[PDB]
């Protein structure tokens, strides 16, 4: 992890099963999306391309 | 005399088929204001704006049916 | 005489006719709704009053037509 110029940490940090942010969502509760074709196959590839993007971090 | 027995009976039908008209017409409008509403609810006074005015639209003829119903009906008798 | 014949058929069209409609447009509304309830439930009770004011407008024309199927069944004959 690069923290400071001179400074430089190892981390073992965990990505499966999906660990729990406090950002809380319950202000959106004034809506929800419209899915095309349906949301469950689309929380998969959103899954997966996140899992990629991490590791690309 | 034999007059009234079918005059009677021809507004039965006549209200009977405004009310499944109108019943219908306006459940199945009111079925996608619902289900749009249940996606966004912030936007209920504008889409019962739409609502209430398309409303008058489909209630257009079934009110006119059943006006005719009651003249024949009562003033006609 | 034929009065009482004739006008009991004419208050069961009238009101099989009303049954049909409300019954039908009832069951489509409450539809979406309850699906839109399983959607997103803490909005049950806003949907719950979106409900019933559509359901105000769906009933109108049956019920006129429910009295006035019982008005001729008891009052005239």
């Amino acid at each position: 992890k690069f923290i400071n110029t001179m400074s430089q940490v190892p981390t073992i940090s965990q990505l499966l099963p999906l660990p729990a942010s406090d950002d809380d969502d319950l202000k959106h509760k004034s809506w929800d999306y419209l899915y095309e074709p349906d949301p469950k196959a689309l929380l998969d590839t959103l899954l997966r391309r996140y899992v990629e993007s991490q590791v690309y971090q | 005399n034999l007059n009234m027995d079918l005059l009677y009976m021809a507004a039965a039908v006549m209200m009977g088929l405004a009310a499944i008209g109108a019943a219908i017409g306006i459940g199945i409008l009111g079925g996608k204001f619902l289900e749009g509403a249940a996606r966004q609810p912030d936007l209920i006074p504008l889409l019962r704006t739409q609502f209430f005015i398309v409303m008058g639209l489909v209630d257009a003829i079934p009110m006119i049916a059943v006006g005719l119903g009651l003249y024949v009906m009562f003033a006609v008798a």
